[PDB]
């Protein structure tokens, strides 16, 4: 009766919903066979006798990464007409993957969509996985967000977008990617969490004590984190909590949508034993500097709202003498104008441990998702990016070459300069 | 004859709900199959008030739930008191409120209230001379705060004879679980003063400091602080269904507690709580019960009675207790602490007794407080919805379900004017 | 052949009208089932073949307290169309259980009224217990009284109603329902005795030394009192008084008939051995300052006239002399006007012991109904807490909204105000 | 020949006949079945006095019995005498005075007297001569003071030349049985000065003295104190039902009492007055007789007889004695105790003797003094009558039954101008 969707765009988000639903089975029980050997009414579709079938659309431009998914262990799974694969990737363009090749595909996307909302009932909203600094991660996003809108306007719809890294690049054409998609998307998208690449592998590093990590333990985090936001919609506890309240609580101002993400009990199975685990002990870690998920200095920002998602046995009574610890930091600074800033969720069901994953079983967990004014720095240095490379024009003409227009790229760093300045606006105080 | 219709509306009102169904069916001796199994006739005497009889002796709540989302209707119904409620009362939307006043007040409550109102007028018009009716609800969440107050609204302009009684759950000082908490607070009391006659005041925070500082509890859960409000809300409707030397009524209590129309908010608090471990050690006793009463942190809001003088105070005794022990604990507390009271007011108690003390209790009293100290949770909630107003801080949500400015600047005055006349009464004198 | 009606309204009515009952029984020897195994004819109608019926009226608007009379003890033996009940209470509210529901009531318990006085003939007068706090038990009392001194001019009326006690008190809104029910019964009753809650806990306190009186040892008391006022009427013996002797005696000026009750032989089966309880020490005790039944100095005010009931084996001589004894007392201030004080009826029926009673049995007892002046202290106390509480209307709205003008406030204040303009008078002395 | 009529007004009134009718009914030697068993032949010789022959040799009083309430009755008709009276004598009202005046003359009367005057006819015819009326009374009560006047106008109307010889209770000083007694009083002599022929004052506060400084009683009843003024009514009139050396009358005892029309209340007294205690050594003998009665504690009225002097005196003695000793005694008396009788009177005592002592005693005396002395008497009920006046205390009651204040004016009026010829009388000299 709350059906929720979720579509997987780009290389990245295919990959990551790869990973996130291979998370999901464990948790329900769903065998890979997709036959359950109530709750998972709000995923998965009970189609046939004795199997369920997920609400999952996977699209990507280039068929290689599509391919080895119906390879791989999940084949039998999700449904196959809801694979989606076009014959050319978007080659890190933003124009190929939102004008050129994205209007061949997009009409077809369009249909499966329908289809999934034609047979779900209440539906909640839209789970959009997606990369800025690729180009089929990012335009193709840009044209689905904006199909969406017109098509579903009373819905939500919350994306995971893998913000570039400051320091870790990969594309050299990231700053125009996500200068481009952010314009296009801020209208579009109720609220998106970022994570970046470069704070995760110290996190990795550093709390699980991994020399050589990989892709496959990054996306397990991630899967970790969107499987606390929906814990609330999947499962029944104290205080139950919705994605209409994720727009509500952590969106005072329509064009600041952008939230961090946090994981608090992220350790190793070596240092469990030696670990209390308490809840102001993993409160506490949530708000550790260097535990953040994305690269960017916390206390260099005022905080605006602050979203706990607690997980497992944990007593509302612990959660509120947490909070009241955390308020009365000095250094933890809150904007005056919001006085209480926490929306608080808890669950009853614990989280689950990967068979293959680093991250040992917890009794306690929590995801935090904070609205911060840190990100300004982090929206200044892509921003000062894209204005090096454009003021020599260089890369312009592959954009160009499809369909694009030169004042187009202007009009992105005008609209970004904006959502720069109304964050300085908004990180004042009153008087 | 007086039967009293309940409605439970928002995820808060359906927790309260279900353990306060949970112990009426306790005292009346009402099974989980609703089939009566105790062993005093007595609870069968007046077991009209709160059910309606059936077919083999079975008996159903007169309850109505309300929701926007139907996982709190899913968890009630796997409850173990699921099956006793009639499954025509669960009234239930799709899209949910999220926290929005507006979207609870305007967009998905104003669909859903149909069916809730049928149900209402089914229930009502059901029994013979209809005595009130009782809402539990939540402040700080959008379906209670926008639902029950439309609905509150709506049976105001179709019962004006009748009394509505609402257990609202006051956001807490220190600890807030929503971002929205302040408007939605002053948004649902906007039309709570105007409509309801008999609200009472509950706050997280105290239930939390009477659970540990006195119960002595390590992990209280929200079921024991659920169970607490529905012990007093038993409390205070048991003088209707048992005899007792001083037989009280919920008009009684409304007439006897409110001396201005719009002074309605009460602070509730129940006596006799007692850890485990000190069972003992305290001799049960009236003197001892009206100590733990007027204690001032064993007040189930947050305000501190010692801020500001009661206007009149209801305690309501269960048990079979001498008359002349409550009438001389009563003089001790008006001449000990008579700075605490309105010199405008010369005896401000109401004493009720009744002859069936709580399940598993010798005897117990219930406490209603209608003191000026709550002024400060409204100026408390005041500050904090023009700090979040003056700079337009979610707003843009409420605008998008039709709402303005000028209701919330509307409501922002009439808080204003709330907290003004409480002010007045408290410092006036003879 | 004298018949007598009494009409229990409102709680505390109801409760003393009980125990009054349960004594009757007692005294006449009728068992509970209204089959004893003349003197019962001026209380009890012999309907039918070996049974009697009690001659009183149960009303009350909350049927809680007649029901429980029901399913009592004493189930058999009133008639059941004698028991009238309304459907909401009053809650307290004099316009409620006055104009609101009382229009709804009156006219069956006039109907039952009529058929009671049409089933006896010889009607000496009525006898209502009610209470001056109560909701019911004010504005009913006072629609009744209307309505019977209307259809019943040529017969007396006689009160007990509850005096508020002056520093305890149980409803907020005593004040009001005590100025408007005075207001409206002052031209009406004939007389009207009072008793207080606080000093009948005191007697038992301090005489019948128990330390945790509840309301039935109380109702004993008064259902004494009352037995003893009526007992002239069913027993014979030297100096017979009727109810119109009462009227007589005790009512110089048409506005001054407020006795206090008060009865002098009130001793424990512990303390009884130890006393001879002889005439003298009895009337003595009668006058005691400490032993009034309403928490009034009878030394703050002089006495007017004072009638004494007294029973069982007491020589008229003993009565002569402990009356000259009191007479030539210096603290008992009489009126220089009232030079014949005393107003004196025997009985050769002694008092009857209630089996669970906290009473002993004693061989002789009086009742003293003096008709003081001393009782202006509590018209006062009493007309400024309603001038207090008035003085800004509080708790008025819910006596507005219920069909009562605010001017009927006033006049009942300027009314109680030339009462109490009246006593003083009275006071003065003589010259 | 010479037949009287007994009637009996309120409850003293009824309360006194009951054992006046035992004593001569003793006397007579009837038992209660009302046969006669008695030895002395004396006895039936004008057993018609107070008697009427019926069928089996029944004898009935000549009693006729009145009141406003049933309670009196049904004790004298369950009494041991019930059988005696002749139940259609038993007059009887509903309502009953209540002590006020008025009620028991212009209200509850005014039904009631009808019937009683229609059995005073009844029995009036029954015999030849009537000698004349006899009347309990109380002047203290409603029933007896109001309905006993009014009965006294009527007859007095019906039978102008028939004397009507009243025995009312007159208050006692100190001790007072009713608050509005001085009211009763004064009304009452207002009409018995105008229209009775023969009153004999009696007050319970010297007969309560009697009973113990002489008699040595401790617990003296109401039957004791009855019995005293009974046997003082057998007294008077036993001249007329015996034969004796120099024999009186009811007429002839009016003509030497009532020097003035106005002048006609006495103070009766009874001689041989011992105790138990001391009959062994006491001589029983005509100048101990004699002491007795002049005795100034001896007098049934509670007047001091020392504080005014006698106008007459009539002794009236019973059974065998000489003529001599009683003349001598009695010149004894006049002789050293001139000082308290007036000068213009050259003889004052008047002397009857009768053959027949009284039952079980070997001689007696009865004494009826007419003394100005109870002038103090009369003027401490206008004393009363005054204060009680002036403030209007009580008058409600006698003006809501169709009295007025010009009545009261009046009877104080003839109140004070008895006083005054009294006074004059006393201060009168030769
Ligand atoms: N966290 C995480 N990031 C990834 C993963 N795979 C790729 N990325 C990042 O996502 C960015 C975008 O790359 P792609 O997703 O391949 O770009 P695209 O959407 O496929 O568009 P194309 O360039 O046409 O392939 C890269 O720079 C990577 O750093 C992954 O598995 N996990
Ligand atoms: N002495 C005595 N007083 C009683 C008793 N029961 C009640 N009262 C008095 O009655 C007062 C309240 O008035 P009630 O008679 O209870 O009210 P009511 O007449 O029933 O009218 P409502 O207010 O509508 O219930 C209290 O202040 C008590 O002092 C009793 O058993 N004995
Ligand atoms: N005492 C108590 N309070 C609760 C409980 N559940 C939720 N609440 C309160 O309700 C508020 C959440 O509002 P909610 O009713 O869930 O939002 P809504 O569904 O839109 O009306 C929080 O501030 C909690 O303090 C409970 O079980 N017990
Ligand atoms: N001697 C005597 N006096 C009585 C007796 N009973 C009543 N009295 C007197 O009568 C007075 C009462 O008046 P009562 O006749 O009863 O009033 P009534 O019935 O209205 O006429 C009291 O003052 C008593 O002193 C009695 O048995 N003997
Ligand atoms: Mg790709
Ligand atoms: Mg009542």
């Amino acid at each position: 009766m709350r059906e929720c969707i979720s579509i997987h765009v780009g290389q990245a988000g295919v990959q990551i919903g790869n990973a996130c639903w291979e998370l999901y089975c464990l948790e329900h029980g769903i065998q890979p066979d997709g036959q359950m050997p109530d709750s998972f009414n709000t995923f998965f579709s009970e189609t046939g006798a004795g199997k369920h079938v997920p609400r999952a659309v996977f699209v990507d431009l280039e068929p290689t990464v599509i391919d080895e998914v119906r390879t791989g262990t999940y084949r039998q799974l999700f449904h196959p007409e809801q694979l989606i694969t076009g014959k050319e990737d978007a080659a890190n363009n933003y124009a190929r993957g939102h004008y050129t090749i994205g209007k061949e595909i997009i009409d077809l996307v369009l249909d499966r969509i329908r289809k999934l909302a034609d047979q779900c009932t209440g539906l909640q909203g839209f789970l959009v996985f997606h990369s800025f600094g690729g180009g089929t991660g990012s335009g193709f996003t840009s044209l689905l967000m904006e199909r969406l809108s017109v098509d579903y306007g009373k819905k939500s719809k919350l994306e995971f977008s893998i913000y570039p890294a400051p320091q870790v690049s990969t594309a050299v054409v990231e700053p125009y990617n996500s200068i481009l998609t952010t314009h296009t998307t801020l209208e579009h998208s109720d609220c998106a969490f970022m994570v970046d690449n470069e704070a995760i592998y110290d996190i990795c590093r550093r709390n699980l004590d991994i020399e050589r990590p990989t892709y496959t333990n990054l996306n397990r985090l991630i899967s970790q984190i969107v499987s606390s936001i929906t814990a609330s919609l999947r499962f029944d506890g104290a205080l139950n909590v919705d994605l209409t309240e994720f727009q509500t609580n952590l969106v005072p101002y329509p064009r600041i949508h952008f939230p961090l993400a946090t994981y608090a009990p992220v350790i190793s199975a070596e240092k469990a034993y030696h670990e209390q685990l308490s809840v102001a002990e993993i409160t506490n870690a949530c708000f550790e500097p260097a535990n953040q998920m994305v690269k960017c200095d916390p206390r260099h920002g005022k905080y605006m709202a602050c979203c706990l998602l607690y997980r497992g046995d944990v007593v509302p009574k612990d959660v509120n003498a947490a909070i009241a610890t955390i308020k009365t930091k000095r250094s933890i600074q809150f904007v005056d104008w919001c006085p209480t800033g926490f929306k608080v969720g808890i669950n009853y069901q614990p989280p689950t441990v990967v068979p293959g994953g680093d991250l040992a079983k917890v009794q306690r967990a929590v995801c935090m998702l904070s609205n911060t004014t840190a990100i300004a720095e982090a929206w200044a240095r892509l921003d000062h990016k894209f204005d090096l490379m454009y003021a020599k024009r260089a890369f312009v003409h592959w954009y160009v070459g499809e369909g694009m227009e030169e004042g187009e790229f202007s009009e992105a760093r005008e609209d970004m300069a904006a959502l720069e300045k109304d964050y300085e606006e908004v990180g004042v105080d009153s008087v | 004859m007086r039967e009293i219709v309940h409605i439970q509306a928002g995820q808060c009102g359906n927790q309260i709900g279900a353990k306060f169904w949970e112990v009426i069916s306790d005292e009346h001796g009402i099974d989980p199959t609703g089939s009566y199994h105790g062993d005093s006739d007595l609870q069968l005497e007046r077991i009209n008030v709160y059910y309606n009889e059936a077919a083999g002796n079975k008996y159903v709540p007169r309850a109505i739930l309300v929701d926007l989302e139907p996982g709190t209707m899913d968890s009630v119904r796997s409850g173990p008191f699921g099956q006793i409620f009639r499954p025509d009362n669960f009234v239930f939307g799709q899209s949910g409120a999220g926290n929005n006043w507006a979207k609870g007040h305007y967009t998905e409550g104003a669909e859903l209230v149909d069916s809730v109102l049928d149900v209402v007028r089914k229930e009502s018009e059901s029994c013979d001379c209809l005595q009130g009716f009782q809402l539990t609800h939540s402040l700080g969440g959008g379906t209670g705060s926008g639902m029950g107050t439309l609905l509150i609204s709506k049976i105001r302009e179709e019962y004006p004879d009748r009394i509505m009684n609402t257990f609202s759950v006051v956001p807490s000082p220190k600890v807030s679980d929503t971002v929205v908490e302040p408007y939605n607070a002053t948004l649902s009391v906007h039309q709570l003063v105007e409509n309801t006659d008999e609200t009472y005041c509950i706050d997280n925070e105290a239930l939390y400091d009477i659970c540990f500082r006195t119960l002595k509890l390590t992990t209280p859960t929200y079921g024991d602080l659920n169970h607490l409000v529905s012990a007093t809300m038993s409390g205070v409707t048991t003088c209707l269904r048992f005899p007792g030397q001083l037989n009280a009524d919920l008009r009684k209590l409304a007439v006897n507690m409110v001396p201005f129309p719009r002074l309605h908010f009460f602070m509730p608090g129940f006596a006799p709580l007692t850890s485990r471990g000190s069972q003992q050690y305290r001799a049960l006793t009236v003197p001892e019960l009206t100590q733990q009463m007027f204690d001032a942190k064993n007040m189930m809001a947050a305000c501190d009675p010692r801020h500001g003088r009661y206007l009149t105070v209801a305690a309501v005794f269960r048990g079979r207790m001498s008359m002349k022990e409550v009438d001389e604990q009563m003089l001790n507390v008006q001449n000990k602490n008579s700075s605490y009271f309105v010199e405008w007011i010369p005896n401000n108690v109401k004493t009720a007794v009744c002859d069936i003390p709580p399940r598993g209790l010798k005897m117990s009293a219930t406490f209603i407080g209608n003191s000026t100290a709550i002024q400060e949770l409204f100026k408390r909630i005041s500050e904090q919805f023009t700090a979040m107003f003056r700079r337009k801080a979610f707003l843009h949500w409420y605008t998008g379900e039709g709402m303005d400015e000028m209701e919330f600047t509307e409501a922002e005055s009439n808080m204003n004017d709330l907290v003004s006349e409480y002010q007045q009464y408290q410092d006036a004198t003879a």
